[PDB]
RNA sequence: GGUUGCGGCCAUAUCUAGCAGAAAGCACCGUUCCCCGUUCGAUCAACCGUAGUUAAGCUGCUAAGAGCAAUACCGAGUAGUGUAGUGGGAGACCAUACGCGAAACUAUUGUGCUGCAAUCU
RNA sequence: CCUAAGGGGGACUCAUGGAGAACAGAAAUCUCCAGUAGAACAAAAGGGUAAAAGUCCCCUUGAUUUUGAUUUUCAGUGUGAA
RNA sequence: GAGGUAAAGCGAAUGAUUAGAAGUCUUGGGGUUGAAAUGACCUUAACUUAUUCUCAAACUUUAAAUAUGUAAGAAGUCCUUGUUGCUUAAUUGAACGUGGACAAUUGAAUGAAGAGCUUUUAGUGGGCCAUUUUUGGUAAGCAGAACUGGCGAUGCGGGAUGA
């Protein structure tokens, strides 16, 4: 059927930013 | 003048969106649940990265999500706001003056129960917008909407309770 | 290591302006190079093919040959003693008319119709510049400005 | 062992002393690197001329 | 372990800071910049003296934290602690190598220390403090001159404290409503800008 | 707590684009690779035909650039069609067809090229492309310019492209974005096409809707009901509405009902006038002493 | 003079917040049989100009607005620098001579101009 | 290292922030607004790039044939590369 | 025309960096009010806002001095119309031309024991010093670059003496 396309580019990303614990 | 014609509030879309956690049958089954409530090919989201505490992978199809548009909108909407009796909370609309709400089965909006299937629940956004956003969506001479004319919360939460003599909480 | 590329030590030298990144005024493809058009060469960064090399930077030549996108430039090259004729190939967003052309053909005009006047007239005009010459002599009035006595100052700190 | 590198010393002194001409000028330069195109049609056009004025001669004579 | 400070005198060298080009660079000695009552109001130490440095020459990180302990030391011992505001003015970013720690085959030296590049009339440290308490602050900087190499002058500044007005023109803009607290420093009014955001922050402002 | 983004230094830094692309009316790429010309060619203009649709209005132009700005050839727009016979519908893909022929007619007049490339008199929806006449000058050459518009088959500015075409100019096309291609068996089906150049759609519309909700019928064709005007004769319209373009493209102004003098003075008694210096000195004395109020 | 289409230079044109906009234009706007594209006629495609609106876009004006641009008995002939001495100074560095000469700062002013075609109270 | 990460065309606009939506939390997916590039472009770094050179899609083999001219290094030789 | 070094700048981008002040519903914690709220209060720490001290060879809006490319005519400027298989929709242009006009102030200064050209061959291919710019090094009568002038290859007067 249809999927939702990559409109982003963080290609080697696999993981994000801001994004730190015991915050 | 602020009572004109072409300043009504009316919604401009409508998403549902179920982000089972998963691949696979699961996610098939809640697809066909979208399809079956809207009448129309929903489609599957992709994990942007991978997380491991969450058990999803970099380009696994996790989500789906499914935007209608006109009165099939209001049919799904209505039918959404009687399970949730009319009754939504003050922090459920954003500063932007779109509002959404999360129901926990689809088989309360009123749809055939199938062992198969199982349930699901599901996640209702509403996008308003007044006359005139096909500026900033056009391709050519894009521009930006005036102030005035901008959709924001509390015209929202008015149209909200006056269209629908509903109550906007605030706990 | 030591390296001579291409394009090394051009770090500044072909960088766009300060604010002016981005697309070409058409300007720049709507001028019309004719063989014998003196130009100044300026390298654009956002165009590398036929893009001169560093040394042709800053420098003006003769157009000698025009093709589809391009114009080839004669310049002269200090190599030791002598001069060795250069040819380069140039798309012409590196290129611009060079302006000391409209100048000198401005002072044959203006040198022409200047001859013919006193030809006319059955007089006579000198054509050829002069350098700035010492002033002459003059009065000054001191009507309202009556000269006014200075001193250097003494010393002061201001922190 | 080790020595001197490299040195642009005293190398001014040498291109001065006969050199640092200036290339003579001439009123024909050549067409070499010139558009293929433009020089098969240019013969053409030279040779052309030439009868042209060859004949306006040829009148102005006999 | 520490070379005589003669070795790094003077400015031989380009600018060596701290950068994502040398990074094992040990932290000056000196951390602390600004003594005494740095909480104090610009309207309570009006005096201003300055040590200016009378040399194109370098500073070593350890010869800042050994004056400014020494001034330190002295004025709050002698005029107590809350009598002044010490600031010192020049930062250290500019890192020292060292060599041996063969011969002079890949002689690129390691990080040293910090040192301060001061030129002729740059400030080096400055004391706001209050009139009576002039003879005090000025021993106390006398002697900080001495932990430092070269000539250093000691100067009693024409302004108000750390403002950059005069003692004169302070006073001016301060009947006239143009001047706030910010803390220990002010902030003056601007002609420029939202009127209305300009009259809101200075209520007392006498319009001409 | 964020930081603000919209500082000065961001306004200062910004580098505002073009002019005409902040407009959002000018792609820059498409136009440099449409106008610039071969260098060995000098002065030699290409030439644009730029097609443009409004709500209500196509603008066909000739148009070649230059450094002080473009310049206008020649110009038919589409409300220069009711001279012709067409007084409805516009904006139809057939308006679009009529207006290139129209453009094209009056272009080919205003060089001289008539009697020579006449063009496709006889329509009948196939592909082709005007030739060159032996031991004659070559057809006027012109490149489609459709700006900001998508390229979709069956698009109205090749409609446009198709009239220009059967009216003598050389555009160099091809027909897989003609209303009437098979995508899937790549030959034009070339019925279609001529259905879709003398308003065949609209017409089968009417007659379609006709028979299947009269209410509507009578909503969206009312200009045809006061005009008894049938699906039947739209043809006959679009044909003697060709014929009458191939008999005098020539532009006609409107007569205008006032002159420059009096259109400038009645327009420039509205839209205000900037204050002079002195005037927002003294609001600005008045907004200061006007703030005294509220001292607390 | 306004407006549209296509532009040149590419902020004096940008950004924020208010207010106003006659005529025409532009626009939003109405519809889905047809070509066409979509999860969605939202974008794109097509149809009507018919039912409505200047609310928005756009345009103009307002702002001790931000930014931008220009100017200068502003700062400053300051910093720097080419050239000179068997000048000063232990040195670091500095003064002088013949020339060239900033940036920041400060103040003031301005806030698109314009080409081709068409059209309009 | 790459049959695309080459070539053409088309559509879209990244990093990030704010405000919102069942399980859902600092991090899953969805929505709007802001967003001069603060991302991405195989690999070092610099330059360059926004209706793109970035992301996605369609079609392809110009990563082909014959050889001359030219630029850099330069002796104005070679090689590499353009 | 080109340039990005000196200077300058950091309440301009990037990176470094001192100090307070006022604020916010992820404040990071301690005490107290809490029946307990997690809703106040005292506090420190975070950020945000307007400020503050100090910096950059591999930072930068700006931006020199010195140095650098080109031009200042007769092989120039203008007028008319010949050639072509190139170019234009073209009778449009492109290049090369015929014919005609502009006369010694023929289009800045200063100088020019004249300009241009060719062949052939020696020695050399360890260098060093001074001012200024400048790199490594604690420095060196140390090592290494930039421009010029010198010594080498050079005596003569001065520096007593000294490349
Ligand atoms: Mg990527
Ligand atoms: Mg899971
Ligand atoms: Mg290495
Ligand atoms: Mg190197
Ligand atoms: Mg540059
Ligand atoms: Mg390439
Ligand atoms: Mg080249
Ligand atoms: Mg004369
Ligand atoms: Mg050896
Ligand atoms: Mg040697
Ligand atoms: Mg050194
Ligand atoms: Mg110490
Ligand atoms: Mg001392
Ligand atoms: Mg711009
Ligand atoms: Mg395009
Ligand atoms: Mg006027
Ligand atoms: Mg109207
Ligand atoms: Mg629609
Ligand atoms: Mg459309
Ligand atoms: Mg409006
Ligand atoms: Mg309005
Ligand atoms: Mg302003
Ligand atoms: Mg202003
Ligand atoms: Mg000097
Ligand atoms: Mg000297
Ligand atoms: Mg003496
Ligand atoms: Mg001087
Ligand atoms: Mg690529
Ligand atoms: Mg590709
Ligand atoms: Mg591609
Ligand atoms: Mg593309
Ligand atoms: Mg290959
Ligand atoms: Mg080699
Ligand atoms: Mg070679
Ligand atoms: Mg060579
Ligand atoms: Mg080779
Ligand atoms: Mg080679
Ligand atoms: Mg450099
Ligand atoms: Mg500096
Ligand atoms: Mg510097
Ligand atoms: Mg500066
Ligand atoms: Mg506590
Ligand atoms: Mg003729
Ligand atoms: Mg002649
Ligand atoms: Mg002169
Ligand atoms: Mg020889
Ligand atoms: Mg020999
Ligand atoms: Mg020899
Ligand atoms: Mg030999
Ligand atoms: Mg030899
Ligand atoms: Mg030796
Ligand atoms: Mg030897
Ligand atoms: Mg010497
Ligand atoms: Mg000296
Ligand atoms: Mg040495
Ligand atoms: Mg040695
Ligand atoms: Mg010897
Ligand atoms: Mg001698
Ligand atoms: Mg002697
Ligand atoms: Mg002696
Ligand atoms: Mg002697």
């Amino acid at each position: 059927k249809n999927t939702s396309s990559k409109k982003s580019d963080a290609a080697p990303a696999s993981a994000d930013p801001a994004k730190a614990k015991k915050k | 003048k602020s009572q004109n014609v072409m300043r009504e509030l009316r919604i401009e879309k409508l998403v549902l969106n179920i982000c089972v956690g998963e691949s696979g049958d699961r996610l098939t089954r809640a697809a066909k649940v979208l399809e079956q409530l809207s009448g129309q090919t929903p489609v599957q989201s992709k994990a942007r990265y991978t997380v491991r505490t969450f058990g999803i992978r970099r380009n696994e199809k996790i989500a789906v999500h499914v935007t209608v548009r006109g009165p099939k909108a209001e049919e799904i909407l209505e039918r959404g706001l009687k399970v949730k009796e009319y009754q939504l909370r003050s922090k459920n609309f954003s500063a932007t003056g779109n509002f959404g709400f999360g129901i926990d089965e689809h088989i309360d909006l009123g749809i055939k129960y199938d062992p198969s299937i199982g349930i699901y629940g599901m996640d209702f956004y509403v996008v308003m917008g007044r006359a005139g956003a096909r500026v900033t969506r056009r391709k050519r001479a894009r521009s930006t909407i005036g102030n005035s004319h901008k959709t924001n919360k509390e015209d929202t939460i008015q149209w909200f309770k006056t269209r629908y003599d509903a109550e906007v909480l605030d706990k | 290591g030591k390296s001579r590329g291409y394009r090394s030590g051009t770090r500044y030298a072909f960088q766009r302006d300060f604010k002016k990144h981005g697309a070409i005024p058409l300007s720049t493809y709507l001028k019309v190079y004719k063989v014998g058009d003196i130009v100044d060469i300026k390298a654009n960064g956002s165009i590398q093919k036929g893009m001169p090399h560093k040394y042709y930077h800053g420098k003006t030549g003769i157009v000698y040959n025009v093709t589809k996108s391009s114009v080839g430039v004669i310049i002269n090259k200090v190599v030791g003693n002598r001069y060795i004729e250069k040819r380069v190939n140039l798309r012409v967003e590196h290129v611009k008319h060079s302006a000391c052309r409209q100048e000198f053909l401005n002072r044959v005009k203006s040198n022409a119709a200047k001859k013919r006047e006193a030809k006319a007239n059955g007089e006579t005009v000198y054509l050829k510049r002069q350098a700035a010459k010492p002033r002459g002599s003059r009065i000054i009035s001191t009507e309202g400005n009556i000269p006014q006595t200075l001193a250097p100052v003494a010393y002061e700190t201001f922190i | 062992a080790k020595s001197k590198n490299h040195t642009a010393h005293n190398q001014t002194r040498k291109a001065h002393r006969n050199g640092i001409k200036k290339p003579k000028t001439y009123k024909y330069p050549s067409l070499k690197g010139v558009d293929a195109k433009f020089k098969r049609n240019h013969r053409y056009a030279l040779h052309g001329t030439a009868k042209a004025l060859a004949k306006a001669r040829a009148e102005k004579s006999a | 372990a520490r070379r005589p400070a003669r070795c790094y005198r003077y400015c031989k060298n380009k600018p060596y800071p701290k950068s994502r080009y040398n990074r094992a660079v040990p932290d000056a000695k000196i951390r602390i910049y600004d003594l005494g009552r740095k909480k104090a109001t610009v309207d309570e130490f009006p005096l201003c003296i300055h040590l200016v440095s009378n040399e194109l020459e370098q500073l070593s990180s350890e010869a800042l934290e050994a004056a400014r302990i020494c001034a330190n030391k002295y004025i709050t011992k002698v005029s107590g602690r809350d009598s002044f505001h010490l600031r010192v003015r020049v930062h250290p970013f500019h890192v020292l190598r060292i060599n041996k720690m063969q011969g002079m085959r890949g002689a690129w030296g390691k990080p040293h220390g910090l040192a301060a590049r001061v030129s002729i009339g740059q400030i080096i440290m400055s004391a706001r403090t209050k009139d009576s308490n002039k003879d005090v602050v000025i021993e106390g900087l006398r002697r900080a001159r001495y932990k430092f190499p070269g000539q250093q002058k000691i100067i009693i500044s024409k302004k108000w404290g750390f403002t950059p007005l005069n003692r004169d023109e302070y006073i001016a803009k301060k009947t006239n409503g143009e001047v706030i607290d910010d803390g220990a420093y002010v902030k003056f009014l601007s002609r420029k800008g939202n009127l209305e955001a300009n009259l809101q922050q200075f209520p007392n402002y006498q319009y001409s | 707590m964020q930081k603000e983004f919209r500082t000065s230094a961001y306004h200062s830094r910004f580098q505002t684009p073009f002019r005409r692309r902040q407009e959002g009316k000018t792609d820059y790429y498409q136009r440099k690779r449409l106008v610039t010309q071969h260098k060995a060619k000098y002065n030699s203009p290409k030439y644009r035909l730029v097609v443009r649709f409004t709500n209500k209005d196509i603008i066909a132009q000739i148009v070649s650039a230059h450094i002080t700005g473009d310049v206008v050839f020649t110009a038919a727009y589409a409300h220069e069609l009711p001279r012709y016979g067409i007084k409805y519908g516009l904006t139809n893909w057939s308006a679009a067809y009529a207006v290139g022929l129209l453009v094209a007619r009056r272009a080919l007049q205003k060089l001289g090229l008539d009697e020579t490339y006449t063009g496709v008199e006889e329509v009948e929806g196939e592909f082709e492309l005007t030739e060159a006449v032996e031991d004659g000058p070559r057809p006027f050459k012109v490149f489609l310019d459709i700006g900001l518009q998508r390229t979709t088959t069956g698009a109205r500015v090749f409609g446009v492209l198709k009239g220009a075409s059967d009216g003598g100019l050389y555009v160099p096309h091809s027909p897989n974005r003609f209303p009437g291609w098979d995508i899937e068996a790549e030959e034009l089906d070339a019925e279609l096409l001529r259905k879709y150049i003398f308003g065949g759609h609209v017409a089968e519309y009417m007659e379609e809707l006709l028979d299947d909700d009269e209410e509507k019928y009578k909503s969206i064709f009312k200009n045809y009901i006061e005009e008894e005007i049938e699906s039947e004769d739209v043809e006959e319209i679009y044909a003697n509405a060709h014929e009458a373009i191939r008999a005098d493209p020539s532009f006609k102004p409107t007569e205008k009902k006032f002159t420059k003098e009096q259109y400038k003075a009645e327009s420039k008694k509205y839209r205000q006038q900037k204050l002079t210096r002195a005037e927002r000195q003294a609001k600005v004395a008045k907004k200061i002493a006007e703030f005294k109020a509220q001292q607390e």
